């Protein structure tokens, strides 16, 4: 306001002293060398002077005038040059991706957020919307409190019909409202692997978790941590509940887990990364190792239902049964989280 | 709360302020457009008026003819003169009949409709003054006349029709209403629906 | 039938489409809730496939957007064949074979509206979209011009306002990916557009003067004389050959020179810098017979580059045929491309990184006669450069085992990691 | 100024990518000229082509006893005004069988239409009159002679006759033929290059 | 040297271009419309272009001239605004405190350095 309040009232003052000073000739010349312009006549030639456009369609003819157009050369170009991309500055930076999402009927969704960049979301895209997976009509909402650069906005208009972003905080329960966390079927809190202080970063996801759960107790939330006694402060918040779905994926242990695996059998810790990577089958002709490798990286792990006919028989049967005849690997474990019970229990 | 439909309506405020103020301001601007030939042509007179005398000064101007699509065609006509009583001034001033022909020459009473041959702009004028020549001591014509500005200049025709001026003073107005209009409903909107969302 | 104007009926369709169809929208969101007050499912399936087909994610709708480009370019043309013509005449529906061409493009533009409507969320998000505004100001009017047999230059200018959409399309058909290529077609989309637009603005209200002036105030521009003056104003050149004389032109032109110097001079050296930043040491080393080649890395600085030339191309050795390749990851400064213009026939630089396969291909090292790689004796930490040219070493011996490699070590203790 | 001033891989991909550069550049290029070449030609070919070709025949001829004005040229930098009699002639044709007035070239009708003639302008006016009278002295007896062939505008022109085009074909016609043969050229270096690396590529794996 | 031969390359092969255009004029227009402007007169016209003060007391009249100056002006003038405060920014930077001490019989002097404010 006081931009355009000291533009618009230097141009019009200014339009005035010249429409007066034109319309009254110089007074040595006897005032015969006046010129009739109007005053939005005058308005136009300031313009055209403050832009330098300048026409000359339409310009000072007096002596007075001239001598006025000087002094207004040099101060009003400083004026408009300053003042006009400030004003436009000052408009239309209008927020793309405010707003709330919008739930419908019968169709679910989850919210995503934390380490929110190109890299993270195409390939949490290609692992979550994979064609090896059933009819997933899961919608997939982004909170993130930086706006996403050019390359993240063509990889979101790539996925039009399954992905929306919002601009926000997971720290304010008002951006958690507009991202209707309190009908989410999850959320989920990416880390930064690669960070300089696995303690800062893990503290502020932390952080995240302790708010979602603040505006909504009953939410499931899955989490990156990077440090394990990290991991021991998140089940210390009141309402988080590993028991229901509340997952902890911890890289410390899960990564020398893996590895000390690997000093019983050599190559698990391959194994195990290819059967939580989806993966179709590559077909490959030359007989190589590749083409043996790539037929075993086709699998994953999938949990399912089972007691129709399989109730109550023998846990070898069981696994026997559908090995030779459904032609699937089973069941590695189960009643409990039990990995091959044997004839008993 | 907040709601889906928030963003919508915002944009529906912003859409019926701006044509708020657009009818305003372009209502502004058509006042001072108008303001100069509204009051030039409504602070004519209008008077009854009888020819008394008619004469050409032996002297010709030129027109000029297009054919479509660029000529110049410049062609000479005969200048006819024309002098007309009037209730105001009482004594003999100029007819010009239209307000541009005295704009473009005033010292002739008539401009014929230009033409590639000068023959046909001679009878033309001829045919023209055949008749002000005989309408000495006629029924008076119903004319205009403007004494504070042109006490020596008459015509038969206004300088600008009514409904181009009136169009010009009914579309801001419109869109002012329009405007308003926009406005009352999207708050009416807004207002009610957070109602029936409680009454749900 | 001259001696009739029917601009009204034109302008009335467009206003009528856009606000009747608003209102029907919002009386449908006060009518609905308040019903409530007073007393997975088909639609989506249908919303699914229109929404899949206003994305590029089938063949069908892959070949729709590359008609909504082409289209959008016919519609425009046409537009520019019509800017010639009489601001309002008569024209023969059965006679005038490009007011059917017009009509064809503007009944597919009536189906493309209909499939995005349906896809939308909100149908009132939708209704005052840029691209929905576009085609009420531009669809309804010529279906009055085939039922009235005429046609006005209207708003027909807004039609270049669909060029804001081909990032958008070739962003869904996969072609735009890159960030400065996005950002070049968006920005020449908004330029050209908006020139394009406002052009056309002028064109109708030049052509077509003050209303209280009778209209008497008109000026004869063609549509192309307008694009000039707005370009001449837009660059602040202001020749005043030509130039706005209508009040409502002049009016418009005060604030096209608000926004539209703005957009020049923030647009104009953007896209010329999103330009012809062509690489110049890109390409690669073709080897003669009966000359070998060394390839020269590490530390390529003036200095070091200037010593090392002056002890290597030394008149008190033999006749040296040898060719010398430099292989560095940042460009080379004016000064030492003098100092490899001095050398012209001995010495070529190509710029790229020991660490990358390809580069050490393009640098043909699979017969180069030796590998040298200088350090920086005056680096802050000895052990970051040590370690740095032991990386070297080990992308050089990977890529090809049995290249000689001459490298400088700083500290004695990463010597025995070398060997 | 302007906004306060300022504020495997090969060795032949180089110059085979940069003649595909090339080749794309002309086949724009030869497109974009054939637009431009087609608004700048737009009116010039309705105006010309629509234009009737017809059988005619001289009526009547005159003098209107008063002169115009030409300029002679000496060659560098000279004006010249001068004089010539303004002589008019009415033709018949088979469109509006009825009197209108004969120009010869477009030129003349744009010039001076009130006149049937103007005269290759000289530094005499004995020289333009005594020309104007040698080709009056034609038309003058042409009066019921075998028909002209002559070219009428009833659409636009109800009242003008000319015995010549407003342009030749052949002008028209290369304004044409080079955008479409740049297009060709265009397109022929795109595919030669796009062979010459497909191909290049099966040599050495055959090789 | 870059920047002064780009810029005077361009500004004479560009004042050439413009300069032909114009003398043989619209082939459309059957060459009538062309304009007798010297070679100079095109040089100094492209300047007062690309400088973007703009005259019009000389100006191209032909359409392919017309066409030609909307290029050169989006071309043109990106290439003024850069180059020129550049090209002056590379000369007159003249270190004024260069040169040396002359000593004057029968007068001593002292040097003083260091922490000089
Ligand atoms: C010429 C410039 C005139 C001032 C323009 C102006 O103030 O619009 C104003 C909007 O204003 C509105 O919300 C209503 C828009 C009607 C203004 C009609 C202009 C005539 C613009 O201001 P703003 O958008 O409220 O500023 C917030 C900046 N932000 C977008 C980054 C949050
Ligand atoms: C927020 C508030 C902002 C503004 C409030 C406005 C306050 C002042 C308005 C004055 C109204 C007015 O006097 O109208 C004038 C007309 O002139 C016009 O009406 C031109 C339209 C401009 C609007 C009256 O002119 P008149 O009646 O012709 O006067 C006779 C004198 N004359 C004889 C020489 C003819
Ligand atoms: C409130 C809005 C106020 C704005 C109202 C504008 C009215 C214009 C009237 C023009 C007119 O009468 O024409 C005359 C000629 O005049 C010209 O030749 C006009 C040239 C363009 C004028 C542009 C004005 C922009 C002001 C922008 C100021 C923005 C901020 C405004 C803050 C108050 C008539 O010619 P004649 O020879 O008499 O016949
Ligand atoms: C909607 C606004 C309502 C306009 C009211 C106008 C009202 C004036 C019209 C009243 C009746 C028409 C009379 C016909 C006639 O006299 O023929 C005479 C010859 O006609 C022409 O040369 C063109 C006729 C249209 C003039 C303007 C068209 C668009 C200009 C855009 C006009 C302004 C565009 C932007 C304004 C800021
Ligand atoms: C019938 C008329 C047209 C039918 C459409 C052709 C077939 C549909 C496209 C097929 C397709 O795979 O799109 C491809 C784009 O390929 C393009 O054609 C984009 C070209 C840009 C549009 C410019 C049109 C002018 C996808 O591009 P990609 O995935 O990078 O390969
Ligand atoms: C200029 C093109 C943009 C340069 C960058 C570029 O396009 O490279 C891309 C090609 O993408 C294309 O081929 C798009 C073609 C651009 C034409 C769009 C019209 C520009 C607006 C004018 C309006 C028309 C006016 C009509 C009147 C390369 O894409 P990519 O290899 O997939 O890599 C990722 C992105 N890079
Ligand atoms: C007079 C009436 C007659 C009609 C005549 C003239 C009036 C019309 C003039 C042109 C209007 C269209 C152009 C326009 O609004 O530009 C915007 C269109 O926005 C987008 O491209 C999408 C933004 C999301 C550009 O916005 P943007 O692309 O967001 O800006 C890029 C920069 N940023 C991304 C950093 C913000
Ligand atoms: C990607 C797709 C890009 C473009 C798709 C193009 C689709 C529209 C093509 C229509 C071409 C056309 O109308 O020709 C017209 C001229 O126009 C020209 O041909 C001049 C060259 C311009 C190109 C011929 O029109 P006409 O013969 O005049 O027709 C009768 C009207 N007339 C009565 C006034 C006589
Ligand atoms: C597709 C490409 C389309 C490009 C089409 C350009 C052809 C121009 C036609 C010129 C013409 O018709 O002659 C007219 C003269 O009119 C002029 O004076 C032209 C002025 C220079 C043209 C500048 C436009 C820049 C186009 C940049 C546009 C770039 C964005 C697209 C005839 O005049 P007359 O008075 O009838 O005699
Ligand atoms: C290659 C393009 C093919 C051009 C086709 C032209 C075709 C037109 C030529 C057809 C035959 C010539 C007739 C001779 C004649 O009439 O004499 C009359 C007088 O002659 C002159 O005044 C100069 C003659 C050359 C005109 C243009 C020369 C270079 C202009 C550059 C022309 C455009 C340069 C850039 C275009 C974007
Ligand atoms: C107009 C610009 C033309 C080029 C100017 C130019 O290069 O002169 C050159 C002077 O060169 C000399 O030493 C003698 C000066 C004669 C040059 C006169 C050109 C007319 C400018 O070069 P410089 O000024 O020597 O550059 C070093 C800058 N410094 C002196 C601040 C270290
Ligand atoms: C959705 C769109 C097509 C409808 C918008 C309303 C339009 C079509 C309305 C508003 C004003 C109407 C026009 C005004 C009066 C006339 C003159 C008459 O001799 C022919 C019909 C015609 C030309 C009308 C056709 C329909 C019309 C143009
Ligand atoms: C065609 C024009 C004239 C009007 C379009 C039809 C209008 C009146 C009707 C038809 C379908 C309706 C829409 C369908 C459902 C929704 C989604 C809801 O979250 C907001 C209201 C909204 C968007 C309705 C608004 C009113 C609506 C848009
Ligand atoms: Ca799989
Ligand atoms: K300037
Ligand atoms: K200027
Ligand atoms: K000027
Ligand atoms: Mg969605
Ligand atoms: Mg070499």
């Amino acid at each position: 306001v006081n931009l355009l309040s000291i533009f618009i009232s230097t141009w019009l003052t200014a339009a005035g002293f010249i429409h007066l000073v034109e319309n009254s000739g110089d007074p040595w010349e006897n005032f015969q060398n006046n010129q009739a312009l109007t005053y939005w006549e005058c308005v136009y030639l300031l313009m055209v002077t403050m832009s330098t456009v300048g026409y000359g369609d339409v310009y000072a003819k007096t002596t007075l005038g001239r001598l006025f157009m000087v002094f207004f050369i040099l101060g009003g170009l400083a004026m408009f040059a300053s003042y006009v991309p400030e004003i436009i500055e000052l408009i239309g930076n209008r927020k793309k991706y405010g707003g709330s999402y919008s739930a419908v009927s019968g169709r679910k969704h989850i919210v995503v957020c934390g380490h929110i960049t190109l890299e993270s979301v195409s390939n949490f895209l290609k692992d979550f919307l994979h064609k090896d997976r059933d009819d997933v009509n899961v919608e997939i909402v982004f909170l993130h409190n930086i706006s996403p650069n050019l390359e993240l906005e063509a990889l979101f208009k790539r996925h039009f019909t399954q992905v929306e972003f919002y601009q926000g905080s997971v720290l304010n329960p008002h951006d958690l409202a507009r991202v209707k966390i309190e009908s989410a079927d999850a959320c989920l809190i990416l880390a930064n692997k690669y960070c300089a202080d696995p303690d800062a970063e893990d503290a502020s996801n932390i952080m995240r978790v302790i708010s979602i759960k603040n505006y909504h107790p009953k939410i499931r939330i899955i989490t990156q941590m990077l440090q394990y006694h990290n991991k021991a402060h998140l089940l210390n918040i009141p309402s988080w509940n590993w028991k229901e779905g509340d997952d902890a994926i911890c890289l410390a242990e899960l990564k020398l887990g893996f590895i000390a695996q690997s000093c019983l059998a050599q190559g698990l810790s391959t194994m195990l990364a290819n059967l939580f990577s989806m993966r179709s089958f590559i077909k490959i002709e030359e007989d190589t190792w590749q083409k043996y490798y790539l037929e075993g990286v086709s699998n994953e792990m999938y949990t399912e239902y089972l007691s129709s006919a399989f109730v109550g028989l023998s846990f070898p049967t069981v696994c026997e049964l559908c090995f030779v005849k459904l032609k699937l690997l089973m069941i590695a474990i189960e009643s409990r989280i039990l990995i091959n019970p044997g004839n008993h229990l | 709360t907040v709601t889906a439909l928030k963003a919508g309506e915002d944009k529906s405020i912003r859409l019926g302020l701006f044509l708020i103020i657009s009818g305003v301001v372009s209502l502004f601007i058509f006042g001072f457009c108008w303001l100069s030939p509204a009051l030039q042509d409504l602070q004519a007179t209008e008077a009854n008026c009888t020819v008394l005398s008619v004469q050409q000064i032996g002297e010709v101007f030129e027109c000029t003819f297009t054919c479509g699509a660029d000529c110049r065609g410049t062609s000479q006509y005969p200048c006819v003169q024309v002098y007309v009583n009037n209730s105001e001034s009482n004594s003999r001033a100029l007819l010009h009949s239209d307000e541009h022909q005295l704009l473009t020459n005033p010292k002739c009473s008539y401009i014929p409709p230009c033409k590639r041959e000068n023959q046909k702009n001679l009878e033309s004028v001829m045919n023209w003054q055949q008749y002000w020549k005989d309408e000495i001591g006629s029924q008076p014509f119903t004319c205009y006349f403007n004494q504070h500005q042109r006490p020596d200049d008459v015509l038969l025709h206004r300088t600008h029709d009514e409904i181009v001026l009136l169009h010009c003073f009914l579309w801001p107005l419109v869109t002012f209403v329009v405007g308003v209009l926009i406005v009352v409903l999207t708050i009416c909107a807004k207002s009610l629906a957070v109602k029936a969302e409680a009454m749900k | 039938s001259r001696g009739q104007r029917m601009w009204w009926a034109f302008l009335a369709s467009s206003m009528v489409t856009f606000f009747g169809g608003l209102f029907i929208i919002l009386l449908w969101r006060t009518l609905k809730y308040l019903w409530t007050v007073c007393c997975v499912g088909w639609m989506t399936s249908v919303k699914d496939w229109a929404g899949v087909m206003i994305s590029a994610q089938t063949l069908t709708g892959r070949v729709l957007v590359v008609l909504v480009f082409a289209l959008s370019i016919g519609a425009l043309v046409i537009y520019f064949i019509d800017s010639s013509n009489p601001i309002e005449s008569c024209q023969n529906f059965y006679k005038d074979f490009t007011l059917q061409i017009d009509m064809a493009f503007n009944v597919f533009f009536l189906l493309y509206f209909g499939l995005r409507f349906i896809a939308a969320n909100d149908k009132l998000w939708f209704w005052l979209e840029v691209n929905s505004v576009v085609d009420f100001f531009t669809v309804p009017p010529v279906f009055v011009s085939v039922y009235l047999n005429r046609s006005w230059l209207g708003l027909r200018f807004l039609r270049a306002l669909r060029l804001i959409q081909f990032s958008e399309i070739l962003q869904f058909l996969n072609i735009l990916k890159t960030s400065n290529s996005i950002k070049l077609v968006n920005l020449l989309s908004i330029f050209i557009s908006t020139w394009l637009t406002a052009a056309g603005f002028i064109h109708l209200v030049e052509n077509s003067g003050d209303p209280w002036e009778n209209f008497q105030n008109n000026q004869a521009l063609t549509y192309w004389e307008c694009v000039y003056l707005l370009m001449v104003t837009m660059s602040t050149v202001g020749y005043g050959d030509v130039y706005a004389k209508t009040t409502l032109g002049r009016l418009f032109m005060v604030f096209f020179i608000l926004g539209g110097l703005a957009m020049f001079a923030s647009y104009v050296p953007e896209i010329i810098e999103l330009i012809g930043n062509r690489k110049k040491y890109g390409g690669s080393y073709s080897a003669v017979s009966g000359r070998k080649h060394i390839v020269v890395c590490g530390h390529i600085t003036l200095e070091s580059v200037s010593n090392f030339l002056k002890d290597f191309l030394h008149k008190d050795r033999d006749d040296v045929n040898v060719e010398i390749v430099f292989l560095h990851n940042i460009s080379p400064n004016l000064e030492l491309e003098a100092l490899f213009k001095r050398h012209f026939t001995q010495v070529e630089f190509y710029q790229g990184s020991v660490l990358n396969p390809h580069d050490l291909a393009r640098v043909k090292i699979e017969s180069a006669d030796a590998c040298l790689i200088l350090a920086n004796k005056y680096c802050a930490d000895p052990d970051a450069e040590d370690a740095s040219n032991i990386m070297r070493v080990i992308s050089i011996k990977n890529y090809h085992p049995k290249i000689r490699i001459i490298t400088q070590m700083l500290q004695y203790h990463n010597k025995a990691h070398l060997l």
